[PDB]
């Protein structure tokens, strides 16, 4: 009264539509590209939510940017995993209401590669069982799961937010369960989808980078995907970031 | 037109918008 769970149940973006046009035969290049400018709007709201994060817009403006644009892709394939958790039961890649990526669009050419890495984290939430309030803690840590080689600039103050949620996700896992052994053994289990993110989402961007990249492809991008993807293509090499794990 | 300091970042632009 009030706890920072409930207050991220507050800011929890909604679950936005399209825009697709079902009256059409499918096509990849149409969903490929519908899913991209529904990207770019969905980065919006991961924006506007950061803002509403107790504690984030206290970090230097930079730092805001800089965690914005390496962790975009975190936050999109990590609800994207929830929605087609709860929707399908992890079968079934619930983009928006209005675009189900079922089984026969996902046999679509140059569709299941970047698929599987989705249907993946929906997997994880599934065989995990994971809850509403940890999903919401666990979605805010991976907001601050990587930071650049040499840092952040309010890196005392990066430190205390995400140890703030690192206690959340702790008391969400405890609220669901009770037993001082289980706890901490869900701990290591959530946290370990946590890390194994970084690798899903490596997978993730390196095929939409090539997609970017691409001229033959003229799969189009929304002009915030745009903008972002422009300044991480050169942060992938020289490698400037830093995996922040939970085990290793 | 005056001299002006309009930001041309969308993630910033969004960031610094109110409120
Ligand atoms: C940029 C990528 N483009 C490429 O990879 C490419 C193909 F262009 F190269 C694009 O990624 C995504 C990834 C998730 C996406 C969207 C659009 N909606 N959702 C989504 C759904 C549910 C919740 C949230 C979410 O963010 N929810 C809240 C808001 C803020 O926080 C919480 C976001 C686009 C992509 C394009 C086509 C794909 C694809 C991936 O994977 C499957 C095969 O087709």
């Amino acid at each position: 009264t009030p706890t920072l769970v409930s207050l991220l149940e507050v800011i929890e973006p909604e679950v936005l539509y399209a825009g697709y046009d079902s009256s059409v035969p499918d096509s990849t290049w149409r969903i490929m590209t519908t899913l991209n400018m529904l990207g770019g709007r969905q980065v919006i709201a991961a924006v506007k939510w950061a803002k509403a994060i107790p504690g984030f817009r206290n970090l230097h403006l930079d730092d805001q940017m800089t965690l914005l644009q390496y962790s975009w892709m975190f936050l999109m394939a990590f609800a994207l995993g929830w929605r087609s958790y709860r929707q399908s039961s992890a079968n079934l890649l619930c983009f928006a209401p209005d675009l189900i990526i079922n089984e026969q669009r996902m046999t679509l050419p140059c569709m299941y590669d970047q698929c599987k890495h989705m249907l993946y984290v929906s997997s994880e939430l599934h065989r995990l069982q994971v809850s509403y309030e940890e999903y919401l803690c666990m979605k805010t840590l991976l907001l601050l799961s990587s930071v650049p080689k040499d840092g952040l600039k309010s890196q005392e103050l990066f430190d205390e937010i995400r140890m703030t949620y690192i206690k959340e996700l702790g008391k969400a896992i405890v609220k669901r369960e009770g037993n001082s052994s289980q706890n901490w053994q869900r701990f290591y289990q959530l946290t370990k989808l946590l890390d194994s993110m970084h690798e899903v989402v490596e997978n993730l961007l390196n095929y939409c980078f090539q997609t970017f990249l691409d001229k033959t492809m003229s799969i189009e991008f929304p002009e915030m995907l745009a903008e972002i993807i422009t300044n991480q293509i050169p942060k992938y090499s020289n490698g400037n970031i830093k995996k922040l794990l939970f085990h290793q | 037109p005056p001299q002006e300091a309009e930001e041309p970042s969308l993630l910033k632009k969004l960031l610094l918008a109110p409120a």
